[PDB]
């Protein structure tokens, strides 16, 4: 999920506008 | 801002910027 992808390891753009609604 | 690792309100406050008038969830135990 988010911290995995975002926390621990380096986020992008790409990954967080997965997690837009 | 986005490309580099984010954590607790950093990344939320990230996701707010970016994801503007659409809004966002937030689950961190997934």
């Amino acid at each position: 999920g988010i911290v995995e992808q975002c926390c621990t390891s380096i986020c992008s753009l790409y990954q967080l506008e997965n997690y837009c609604n | 801002f986005v490309n580099q690792h984010l954590c607790g309100s950093h990344l939320v406050e990230a996701l707010y910027l970016v994801c503007g008038e659409r809004g966002f969830f937030y689950t961190p135990k997934t």
